[PDB]
């Protein structure tokens, strides 16, 4: 089931992209 | 309600950028907030250029592939943040990319078919979420941040 692992991805690239915006 | 057909205004705007015609003029953003989410997307492409060029010509099943995880990337732990939105929407739109480096009626469905999956996700679950960060505004105000 490829979607779990690229959905994974997608969560970490996502998590990671707010935090340089997170407050500054 | 008007928050889900803010929301799907801008599905609208981004993923029918992302699924024009190769050569044409880009439309002007129609709201402040899809102005942002293009400029995001744009950038967030940039820092992860690998991995987001790797689906860039996808030839499989577009809707099928993001109804399979935009549950997870929403939903799971820690839970939504505006950065999962931007990446599940930013991955959407770059199925829809075509031109004469990836080639290297459809797409109108598709794309069709994301902004209501994607709509129907952002205002099922994780409503009370976006209200309580101030809507489309919050999210604008997010991604404008001041940087150093």
């Amino acid at each position: 089931r490829p979607e779990i692992w690229i959905a994974q991805e997608l969560r970490r690239i996502g998590d990671e992209f707010n935090a340089y915006y997170a407050r500054r | 309600d008007p928050l889900r057909e803010r929301t799907e205004l801008l599905l609208a705007d981004y993923l029918g950028y992302s699924a024009r015609e190769p050569g044409t003029p880009e439309p002007a953003p129609s709201t402040p907030e899809a102005a942002v989410l293009r400029s995001a997307a744009a950038r967030l492409r940039q820092i992860h250029r690998s991995f987001f060029s790797a689906y860039l010509g996808y030839p499989g099943n577009r809707f099928e592939l993001v109804a399979l995880m935009a549950d997870s990337v929403l939903s799971d732990s820690p839970g939504p943040t505006w950065g999962r939105v931007v990446t599940l929407v930013t991955f959407a739109g770059t199925l829809l990319e075509r031109g004469p480096l990836v080639t290297a009626g459809d797409v109108a469905r598709d794309s069709q078919r994301l902004v209501a999956l994607l709509s129907s996700r952002l205002m099922g679950q994780h409503r009370a979420w976006l209200q309580a960060q101030g809507g489309w505004d919050g999210f604008s105000h997010f991604f404008r941040t001041p940087f150093p």
